[PDB]
């Protein structure tokens, strides 16, 4: 049933979550509901906005966890954290600190 | 002083549930809905595999979002106004934006929020080129019994003149 | 003795390219064309994504055929009927075909088979509940360059009385 | 282009093959046009008919190569051919004849 919805509808599962918690749109098919969760599934990050909070898929390229839509914090494997964005080496002015995958000057 | 409006021309949305059968045809069965077609929207027949799209996902506010194949006919099932309220986007704003997104046409289902008709009607912003139709009662009961429970459906929205 | 035909309804063919930006949103870019609703088929409005079939590939033979999702319009270039000696199937048959795999529509390019269209509009079969519509000349030069340039692209059929 | 054809055409492609060859219908986005092969590609088997030879799709359920729609060649590696069709072991009565992938009668 429906779990973390201060408001739920059949056809539309959550319409709001307990403050906490943030809402996901859980796609299955033809169907689209809402859920509210602790913290957003594998490859979402979540935005506490000014009405709600809720999880956004994250499309930065070779990331492997956002912070936000523009900012990963974990790069994938082999590309340096640089700003932000994921590079297969870091972009001049900047190289690896030590042993690490994080450009700095 | 201005009298009563002309009344919204009927839609007749045919939903089809569609099974593969023994050699690699289609069995097919149609249900018959009837909405009306909206002012925010043109009066011509659209069709397209059914997509279910929750209200609060329409908006300009979230940003990068999946791809959709083009051509879908989008479900938005409106909940009882104050259950959003502050919404991103009008109900107008939800339509076009599902279009901007790929949808060949839209179905609002209304039972629950009976004044966005007067706002799909208003008539003062320029239409979409595709039609934003409105459904409620027992054939919005239908459509929902479908998109909740079926794996698949298509809807043929059509203007019959 | 029978006198002449009443002049087949003209469907108005808009075939959409579309274009997506990252965020996932849809640009499309219509072209207008012009084809008749055939008696084989209903004249009605149907839309769906365009798939070509070559006319060998529409028989009851070959039976393992792929699966297609529900709803796609077929396009068909038919040849000069030399080209193939002994049909599997009539062009009514090969309608039917495509209907029971999924076509929402059907449309026959008839430039290199004129006859192809006093066959269609026969009625002496059933006719099928989706529409067959037939092209020539300009417009089905139009459509065929399409399919073989472009990467997809979705008909919308229209019948406007 | 229109190679292997005794007849062709833009949209279509090969419509009647050189009377050796076997008529592939390639699907490429919207486009579905005749070839003319040799021989029918992986996946494929070849039906010479009383027309024409045309290639058609391999379906038969854990098979890597079919000699017919209902026919078995090869069976994916693991499964065991008896009668044209392809077990994960072979069937009541039957079993694998020494070291091999074919069902015999016994054991």
């Amino acid at each position: 049933i429906c779990k973390g919805c201060l408001s739920c509808s059949k056809d539309n599962g959550c319409l709001r979550c307990q403050p906490k918690l943030f809402f996901y749109l859980r796609r299955e098919g033809m169907r689209q509901y809402g859920e509210c969760l602790q913290s957003c599934p594998p490859g979402y990050y979540g935005v506490r906005g000014p009405d709600m909070n809720r999880c956004s898929r994250c499309r930065i390229e070779n990331c492997d966890s956002c912070f936000s839509r523009d900012f990963c914090i974990k790069c994938k494997s082999g590309f340096y954290s640089h700003k932000g964005q994921c590079f297969e080496e870091c972009p001049e002015g900047f190289a690896p600190l030590d042993d690490t995958m994080v450009c700095v000057d | 002083e201005t009298g009563e409006s002309l009344a919204k021309e009927t839609a007749f949305v045919e939903v089809v549930l569609f099974e593969s059968s023994p050699n690699g045809d289609y069995k097919t069965h149609t249900t018959e809905l009837q909405g009306r077609f909206s002012r925010a929207g043109a009066t011509i027949s659209a069709e397209g595999e059914i997509v279910q799209m929750h209200p609060l996902g329409l908006c300009n506010n979230n940003d990068e979002e999946d791809l959709y194949e083009y051509g879908w006919v989008g479900v938005v099932k409106l909940e009882q106004p104050e259950m959003d309220p502050k919404p991103c986007l009008t109900v107008l704003g939800k339509a076009k934006r599902a279009v901007q997104r790929g949808a060949t046409a839209v179905i609002f289902d209304v039972s629950d929020n009976p004044d966005a008709v007067e706002q799909l009607n208003q008539g003062l912003e320029d239409p979409l080129k595709r039609p934003v139709v409105y459904m409620k009662g027992m054939d919005a009961i239908k459509l929902m019994n479908i998109v909740n429970k079926q794996k698949g459906a298509r809807a043929r929205i059509q203007h019959r003149p």
